[PDB]
This record gives C-alpha cells, sequence and structure tokens, in this order.
C-alpha cells in the first residue's frame, strides 16, 4: 500500500519563532514524557456529553492546538540534515533516547546552551532518522498522528473526514463484527478503535476497515440525518434525541419499518465544516485519530493541488495532483438542512424543527460571543506578553460566521447511497 | 583508486547486454533426464597442480540435495559415479515413464523446484511414487506448491501461504580433496544445511512477517 | 584456543581421533529452530531479544504427515547417537588395543 512517509512543520501568519511556552508541557507532562498525550486527550473529553474546560485549556480544540504546537517545536531537533539526539535545548528541552524518546529538563550545561532556531513551512520526509527507519512498527504508531496533526494543519481551515462508501464492507465476518455493539455509543466503540490499533494498527486491507468505514459513514449520514427511522442503511441508524445543543450521543439501531437500497457504485468525499466552533465536538477529532490509521496501514488517495494553499501542495504523502476539493458547512444550518430535508419526508410536525432550531443558534450565539471574548483577553496578554508567547487555539477571524456554502453539497452528499 | 588495502579501476569496464531466460517443459524434463553422452549437466572440476577432477558444480535442475551425505552413496572414482548415475537415471527414466507416457504429451510446464525435491528423494533411495500429478504446473506453482498442508516436512515446509527451503545443492567435493593451494572453496554449498529461503510470490506481506521473524 | 576452533593445527594421524572429533563436531551439532506462540491481542510480548511473537527452539522443527504416530529413524538425535556410536566403533579399530 504506502511505504512513503512524510509530514510538514506548522507555518505562522506572523510569528517569528514557536508560540509554545513550557508551561504548557509541564502541565502536560506532569506525568510521563510522551509526545502523544491520547490517554487523557481521549479521556478530557468528560464523556463528550459535555466539555472539559480550563483557563489553560477550554478546549480540546485548545488542547490538541497546543499539543501541535508542542510537538512542532518538539521534532525541531533530531531531525536535520545533521540528524542527532541530546545536549542541545529546545526551551530547556532534551529527549533522552536513541529512539528519540523521554522528556526531561535540558543539563546545566545544556540550560545554558541557546536553543535549535525554527522555520516555516518545514515539510520533511517521515523516513530519514535511521534509528526509527529501522522499527517499522512505532514509525507507523506515531505516523497516525504525524497525520493528526499534518491535515487538520494543511489548510486555513478545520479537520475533514474521508468519506467512502462501497459494496464490499458487507460481508459475513464484517455483520458479524458490526453484531458487536448494538445499542452502542458511537464515542464507546470510537474509545476501542483507538484501543486495537494503538496495540497494532491493523493491516491494509483489514476487516476493521470497512467497518470503521460503516462507523463513519452512517455517522454522517444520521449527521446530516441523511438515513433514518425509514430511510435505512441495511436497516441500522443512530440516534441522538436531544437535538439542539452541543453534544449527542448517536447510538445504534435498527428499523423494522422502511428499507433503503444501496445502488452499485463507489463514491467517496472530503468534508469539513466552516465554523470554529466545533471545539464543542469530538466525533471529528475521533475520525481524524481513525482516518490517520487508515493511512498508516492502507495508502489512501490524495487531493487536488489547487484544493491546497499553494505553498502546501505537490506533497508525495499527502498533496496529489487531483482528489474531490473540500467539503465545509457550518453546524447552524447544518441541522436547518438536517431537520428540514427529515420534515420533507414527512416524519415530523413543523413546530419540531421550529423548536429545535431555536435553542440551537442560542447556543451558537452565546458560545461564538465566549469565543470572541476569549480572543480579546488573549489578544490583551499578547501585548502583555513580548516573550511568553502562545495562541489558545489556532486564530481565527470573524470572517468565518457566514455560508457554509453547503447547498448544493446537500444533494453531492446525498446522493452517495 | 586505492582503498583500504586495494588497488582498483579508475575507469569502467561493465557492458549492459543481457538476453531472454529458458522456459521449461515435458521434453526439457526428459532431456534432462537424459545426461546427454557429450551434452552432461556438469562441470566436474579440479585442484590446479596437477588438475586432477575433485570436485563438481551443478546446473540446476539437478539439484535438491537436503539431507546427509551418510545416505547418499556413491564410489570415489570418477567414472563410477557417472556410471552408477547413469544407471539409477535410466530406471527412473523407465519409471517416469511408466506414470506418463512418452507421448502422452510433448511439452508442458512443471514446477522445477518439485523435479529436485523428486531428485533428493530418489537419490534419498526413499520413496516419493506418491507426489506424482503434483508435478504438473496447471498455472502456478505457487498455489499449487501451497495446497498442500503435511507432506514430507523434510525438503520442503509450508507455512501460510509461504513455501520456505533451502535451495537445491550446487557444489560437490570429493574424495581426493586436500586443501592444496590450489583448491578453490564451493563455500560450503554442499553442505546438507548451510542455508535458508522463502517465497511466495511477493514482497510486502512478508515484509509485514519479518516483525516475527529474525 | 585457537586450535579448539581450528583442526587444522594438528596433523590428523598425529591424532586422528580429536581432528575427525572437532571435525564431526563442525558439521553436525544439532540444529536450532523456532516456532510462534499465543495470541498478541489476549497475551501481548516479552520477548525482547527478538523480533515480537517469535520463540526459538535450540532443535530444528519437523511437521508430522499423518495424524497417528510416525515411525522415524533419521532424527538429528537418532543420527547423532548414530554418529557417537560411530566415533566409538573407529576409536576401538585401533591397532593398539588388540595385544
Amino acid at each position: 500500500a504506502r511505504a512513503a512517509f512524510l509530514f510538514k512543520t506548522v507555518g505562522f501568519g506572523g510569528l517569528q519563532n514557536v508560540p509554545i511556552n513550557d508551561e504548557l508541557s509541564s502541565h502536560l507532562l506532569r506525568a510521563g514524557n510522551s509526545p502523544w498525550q491520547l490517554t487523557q486527550f481521549l479521556d478530557w473529553i468528560s464523556l463528550g456529553r459535555g466539555l472539559a474546560t480550563s483557563a489553560l485549556v477550554p478546549t480540546a480544540g485548545s488542547r490538541y492546538y497546543q499539543m501541535s504546537c508542542l510537538l512542532s517545536g518538539t521534532l525541531q531537533i533530531p531531525f536535520r540534515p545533521n540528524h542527532r539526539w541530546g545536549d542541545i535545548r529546545f526551551l530547556r528541552l532534551v529527549w533522552s533516547a536513541p529512539t528519540l524518546d523521554g522528556l526531561v529538563v535540558a543539563p546545566p550545561q545544556v540550560l545554558a546552551q541557546p536553543a535549535l532556531q525554527a522555520q516555516a513551512d518545514r515539510v520533511y520526509d517521515c523516513d530519514d532518522y535511521p534509528f526509527l527507519a529501522r522499527d517499522p512498527r512505532f514509525k507507523h504508531r506515531v505516523y497516525q498522528q504525524l497525520s493528526a496533526v499534518t491535515l487538520l494543519n494543511l489548510t486555513g481551515f478545520g479537520p475533514i473526514s474521508y468519506v467512502r462508501v462501497d459494496e464490499d464492507m458487507w460481508s459475513g465476518d464484517v455483520n458479524q463484527l458490526l453484531m458487536n455493539y448494538f445499542g452502542h455509543t458511537f464515542a464507546e466503540i470510537a474509545y476501542t478503535l483507538c484501543q486495537a490499533s494503538a496495540n497494532r494498527p491493523w493491516e491494509h486491507d483489514g476487516t476493521y476497515a470497512r467497518m470503521t468505514q460503516i462507523i463513519l459513514s452512517l455517522f454522517w449520514l444520521s449527521y446530516v440525518g441523511v438515513i433514518h427511522q425509514q430511510n435505512t442503511y441495511r436497516t441500522f441508524y443512530f440516534q441522538c434525541n436531544r437535538r439542539g445543543d452541543a453534544a449527542e450521543v448517536w447510538i445504534l439501531s435498527c428499523s423494522l419499518n422502511h428499507s433503503a437500497q444501496i445502488r452499485p457504485g463507489n463514491r467517496s468525499l472530503f468534508v469539513m465544516p466552516t465554523s470554529p466552533d466545533w471545539n464543542m465536538d469530538v466525533n471529528l477529532i475521533l475520525s481524524s485519530t481513525l482516518t490517520g490509521c487508515l493511512c498508516s496501514g492502507s495508502q489512501l488517495p490524495l487531493i487536488d493541488n489547487n484544493s491546497v494553499p499553494a505553498v502546501s501542495r505537490n506533497i508525495h504523502g499527502w498533496t496529489g495532483r487531483a482528489g474531490n476539493q473540500l467539503h465545509g458547512f457550518q453546524v447552524r444550518r447544518m441541522v436547518t438542512e438536517f431537520c428540514d430535508r427529515l420534515r420533507r419526508d414527512g416524519v415530523m410536525t413543523q413546530a419540531q424543527q421550529n423548536q429545535i432550531e431555536a435553542l440551537a443558534d442560542q447556543t451558537q450565539q452565546f458560545k461564538r460571543d465566549k469565543l470572541e471574548a476569549w480572543a480579546r483577553e488573549d489578544d490583551q496578554y499578547n501585548q502583555a506578553n513580548p516573550n511568553s508567547t502562545m495562541f489558545r487555539t489556532k486564530p481565527f477571524t470573524n470572517a468565518q460566521w457566514g455560508r457554509g456554502n453547503t447547498g448544493a453539497t446537500s444533494a453531492a452528499i446525498a446522493a452517495l447511497i | 583508486a586505492n582503498v583500504w588495502g586495494v588497488r582498483l579501476a579508475d575507469s569502467l569496464s561493465s557492458p549492459t547486454i543481457e538476453t531472454r531466460t529458458r522456459q521449461y517443459t515435458l521434453h526439457d524434463l526428459c532431456s534432462d533426464l537424459d545426461a546427454n553422452p557429450g551434452r552432461e549437466p556438469w562441470k566436474p572440476l579440479r585442484n590446479q597442480r596437477t588438475n586432477n577432477i575433485v570436485a563438481v558444480q551443478l546446473f540446476r535442475p539437478l539439484q535438491g540435495l537436503v539431507l546427509d551425505t551418510q545416505l547418499y552413496g556413491f564410489p570415489g572414482a570418477f567414472d563410477d559415479w557417472e556410471r552408477f548415475m547413469r544407471e539409477k537415471l535410466r530406471v527412473l527414466k523407465y519409471e517416469v515413464l511408466r506414470i506418463y507416457p512418452i507421448s502422452n504429451y510433448s511439452n508442458e510446464h512443471v514446477n522445477v523446484f518439485v523435479a529436485n525435491a523428486l531428485v533428493g528423494a530418489f537419490l534419498s533411495n526413499q520413496a516419493f511414487y506418491d507426489l506424482l500429478p503434483l508435478l504438473i504446473i496447471n498455472d502456478t506453482m505457487i498455489g499449487d506448491l501451497l495446497g498442500t498442508g503435511a507432506s514430507l516436512s523434510q525438503f520442503f515446509q509450508s507455512h501460510g501461504d509461504v513455501l520456505e527451503v533451502a535451495a537445491g545443492r550446487k557444489y560437490l567435493q570429493m574424495e581426493n580433496y586436500s586443501n592444496d593451494d590450489d583448491d578453490p572453496p564451493l563455500f560450503a554449498k554442499d553442505l546438507s544445511d548451510y542455508a535458508k529461503a522463502f517465497y511466495s510470490d511477493t514482497y510486502e506481506v512478508l515484509d509485514r512477517f519479518f516483525w516475527t521473524h529474525d | 584456543p585457537r586450535c579448539f576452533m581450528n583442526i587444522q593445527l594438528i596433523s590428523p594421524i598425529d591424532a586422528p581421533i580429536l581432528r575427525q572429533w572437532a571435525e564431526i563436531i563442525h558439521r553436525y551439532w544439532p540444529n536450532p529452530s523456532q516456532i510462534r506462540y499465543g495470541a498478541p491481542n489476549v497475551f501481548g510480548s516479552a520477548n525482547l531479544f527478538t523480533p515480537p511473537e517469535v520463540l526459538l527452539l535450540p532443535i530444528d522443527h519437523q511437521p508430522a504427515n499423518v495424524t497417528t504416530p510416525t515411525l522415524d529413524f533419521t532424527n538429528e538425535l537418532t543420527n547423532w547417537r548414530a554418529r557417537v556410536c560411530e566415533l566409538m566403533k573407529n576409536l576401538v579399530d585401533n591397532q593398539r588395543y588388540q595385544p
């Protein structure tokens, strides 16, 4: 499938250096030395029915964002034409391994030394350094999160699911494996998968590939509300009736009422949003998490160069010369279209969708306001902070509070049955 | 050019020219089992003092020698070895005839590696009159050699879609050897165990497999 | 000593015995192989001297050919005791053990 492995190092819209401050690492390295903080990252969700929030990190938006800033700073050292490990600070940072592991304070001499400079947009290959280049396995392991960084990094905007629908995803072992999780919350099986590859990413055309395909696909179908109690996908569909809020629990169900048919014809596409409120959502992060493994086990298609910023084009590992341009939206009009075509089916009443929209856009308002306020606070911080710099999250613009451009995309992603 | 102790070219002599390979068929098998007077498929080499034949290197397919010499049996005289050879050969000739008629067909593919397993079984003086249709290559010996699960685990052994063997023998030292200044070494390719190689048909899956192999 | 791995350091009639000894050994000392074990997702791995999920053996593994017991007498152990037995034989063939 894929024997080529690369990545890139983040750029900035105006910062002369890394904005990472040791404080972040510390409050994360309070335990251990890992470069990936997967465990409490995932557990920091507070079950996702609500979020975990702090001044240091109010959202896993912020969490993973600084995770990224950190690891961007981290990689600086060992990875050069002059590859190496040990005794050169990156804000007192030192690894302790030839496999480039362990993270502690610089030695006294190394505390005095100047830190390694950084550069922006520093794309590289993940196969140059020899040590890990001897162990395929830990290499793959790290790659599934190098990707999680990279993909979100490649765009001035958010994450993307590479949704794919294909028939062979029906098989005996398949529906077998399916059977394991009836009446099950998406999030928990996501956890199981994080496990079942963190141990070992399954092999290229693994059973579990087709599975997670089913998972994310049915997820997004319910997400748009594509399938439902009557429009059913081999009679399976998640639920979360509490719609209108920032937390959903979509769960497997079988409908013995009507079933919708899958015509032949394999299809797929690449979805992002256009509202930077996703910081309440998690499902995007897990989809990212798994799609990373999908890459690290299976060589996957690429997108058009024009689909991405010019400086970030023609990437062997990610940026091919063709591939379906992204698909953006905003959750507000997302649930709008969702409930609307649902009632189009006549399984509702009008006041239903209406009372949905009320609370939904109420929440939209409030939390956008909170977002912008925290932005102001961080600005004043920077003003007070000539030397201890940071961005809680990927900096944004109000220009990102409008059209989802999702209109025809509705029918597009809808015609994937 | 003088590397650490060696002094070599400073300009090339490397050609580019190559040819095409042989394909194997029935009368291929036959003639190879004919040991053509004058076109015999071996090269009996010698020392280099008085140049006395003391070894041979083989032209596969005649290989498949996998076990201890102490079961082989053959004289210390060159000619004697060859006549005993010719005898047993024409015997197994009559045999393979019994199995397949000379006119049953004309020419057709057969797994050479299989033929060499037969070589070894015969010379080993052990029975093989049970692995017989397995000779005939229908389309791809890979699936053919891999269809079976347990038989004669002493030539070949299958693990998954893999077959694992040591390739047929190439050299043989004879009974006049004396470790002379004129004795070029075969490098232990005549041993009853000096190597192991492994096939299915493809790189990647075994490249996977090796995380669980030395 | 060097001679301990150098059979050339003695004449094979000055001491034919030890010469054939080392020679035999170099040619026949038993051969090792390995095998897998268990299921990783339920057992894991503690093997760190070796690629994951491997299990060596000082011996070569030989599969069987039918579900019944097998009548086997070409074993490197069979052949092995045979080796040392004939070594004794050749030994006692000495001219000097019959006055």
